[PDB]
């Protein structure tokens, strides 16, 4: 799945967690091409952790990059 | 059920649009995926009709455009292009792209993708147009961005189409590379990586590919852009080492040392580090594998910035990515004072044992006892690796007797439902058998049977 499904997966798996608006999914996904469908999910769950790891109750676009770099390496 | 749904659709469209036309498309599409080639029919009464539905400024409720498009995307490639061009003349596309209809755009986008000569529209403006919609920060519709991208990657094979890209748009590209605007910029980067694959030495302007030492530092202000670039370069060096394009090294050899510094300097540029640390290590692991003389460029980056060894927090990281040859020579003391056979080091073991010389530095840490201590799941991973090279196999086949057996008989090797363990184990046998009966002394019989029992079930 590369027709930017990665983008959708995020949008979908996101509307089930505390995440602020914005967060250009088109880009955040361009950082995870070879990421098999399941990988996208593993990033989201981690993203929320950084927000908690810090303090905020909502995840910002930057928390995702901090996760993608920690996940997809 | 091919030609059945073929006309079942074409006719349901000329009607008043039944409330199941969305379902008819849904399934009739999968039937196309199966059968490769199409019958001896005329695709004019269909495409010339769907085009009317997509170009129609009027939409319909009982019609899921997403499906209707999936049908077109899988039809244009099958049927001959000469017939397709008859429904979509060279001029039709130009309009389809300039229209205010997204569903219509994505259509022509894939029609251009399957253009017969990959250098047909090479003398048109349609190519410049797509590039204009791609780097158009406004366009958010993904279904279009990709449709166009995948269309370029297929045509960028021809020599002519590339000229229309890096000669008839060279100024526009350099332009977007100048505005460096998150959305627009990123789209250009992923694009360049794709073009560098079908490009030669001459047709290579370092005014659109290579980045000035300044540009990098100026992107750090928008991490998202910085990370996207570090990966771009990492892939750029990758593409070079695999396709033996050692000519490009002369270019992307001035900025590489820049990243090393940004990585080390945490005081200033705190973001870079704990915000892209990993994606960076991915590059340093590629620079170490660069075709140079006596590892010149890297030898310095290490001695200057990436002081491998100094930082323990990274020791493991280093020995898991950085070239094993370079490691066993300029950092032999490291690979010798830390790599310990375990499910944990299972990572290092894979990269370290990549060079016979390097391996001969860790082979003193190996022993059947330390290997059989860790659970089967990890054993197979370690064993399978020791069988990915010849110098390692000889070791496992001799100095390591016990282990070899812990791979074959146990009473019922089939009692392994763990898909992962099965993978590695079954693999550790595949390459272990290629060794030939000659080498595989008394383990050939048990192997050829244990593997055979696994290959079947």
């Amino acid at each position: 799945m590369d027709l930017e499904g990665r983008a959708n997966i995020f949008r979908i798996h996101s509307k089930s967690m505390s995440v602020e608006r914005g967060i250009r999914w088109e880009l955040i996904s361009r950082l995870c091409p070879n990421s098999t469908g399941a990988e996208l999910r593993s990033v989201c769950t981690e993203a929320g952790m950084f927000a908690i790891r810090a303090r905020r109750k909502v995840a910002t676009e930057k928390d995702f990059l901090k996760a993608v770099d920690k996940v997809i390496s | 059920v091919e030609n059945l749904l073929t006309q079942l659709e074409n006719e349901l469209n000329e009607d008043n649009l039944p409330e199941d036309i969305n379902t008819l498309l849904r399934k009739c599409s999968l039937n196309l995926v199966t059968v490769v080639s199409l019958p001896d029919m005329d695709v004019k009464p269909l495409l010339a009709t769907i085009k009317r539905f997509l170009t129609s400024n009027v939409s319909y409720d009982s019609l899921n455009y997403d499906y209707l498009l999936d049908v077109v995307d899988k039809l244009v490639p099958m049927a001959d292009f000469d017939d397709v061009l008859e429904v979509y003349s060279a001029e039709d596309l130009v309009k389809a792209l300039r229209s205010e209809i997204d569903p219509l755009k994505v259509a022509a986008c894939r029609v251009i993708e399957n253009s017969q000569p990959k250098g047909l529209f090479a003398t048109s403006n349609i190519i410049d147009i797509l590039l204009d919609i791609l780097f158009d920060e406004k366009v958010e519709n993904d279904k279009l961005i990709t449709a166009i991208e995948k269309a370029l990657e297929r045509l960028s094979t021809d020599e002519l189409i590339r000229r229309r890209l890096f000669d008839n748009n060279l100024p526009y590209l350099v332009s977007v590379k100048g505005r460096m605007e998150t959305v627009s910029f990123v789209r250009l980067i992923d694009f360049l990586t794709i073009e560098f694959q079908f490009i030669s030495g001459p047709e290579f302007k370092d005014i659109i590919f290579c980045f000035t030492k300044e540009e990098i530092l100026k992107s750090v202000e928008d991490i998202l852009v910085f990370i996207e670039l570090v990966n771009y370069y990492t892939k750029f060096l990758l593409e070079i080492r695999n396709q033996d394009k050692y000519w490009a090294l002369r270019h992307v050899k001035k900025i590489l040392p820049v990243f090393a510094q940004l990585f080390e300097d945490t005081e200033n540029y705190p973001d870079v580090r704990a915000f892209s640390t990993n994606c960076l290590l991915q590059l340093f692991a590629e620079v170490s594998r660069i075709e140079e003389d006596e590892y010149s460029l890297f030898k310095t980056m290490d001695k200057d910035s990436l002081k491998i060894g100094s930082e323990a927090k990274l020791i493991t990281e280093w020995l898991e990515l950085i070239n094993p040859q370079y490691l066993v020579k300029y950092h032999k003391d490291v690979v010798e004072n830390y790599f310990h056979v375990s499910g944990y080091s299972i990572g290092m073991l894979r990269n370290l044992s990549a060079d016979e010389e390097c391996f001969n530095a860790i082979r003193n840490k190996f022993s059947a006892e330390i290997v059989l201590r860790l659970p089967y799941l990890e054993q197979m991973q370690v064993v399978e690796t020791l069988t990915r090279y010849e110098y390692t196999s000889k070791f496992l086949l001799n100095e390591m007797p016990k282990v070899m057996g812990s791979l074959i008989g146990d009473g019922s090797a089939g009692a392994i439902i763990d898909l992962e363990t099965v993978h590695y184990r079954n693999s550790a046998l595949r390459n272990l058998l290629d060794k030939g009966e000659e080498k595989l002394s008394v383990w050939y019989e048990p192997l050829l049977r244990e593997y055979s029992k696994a290959v079947n079930g």
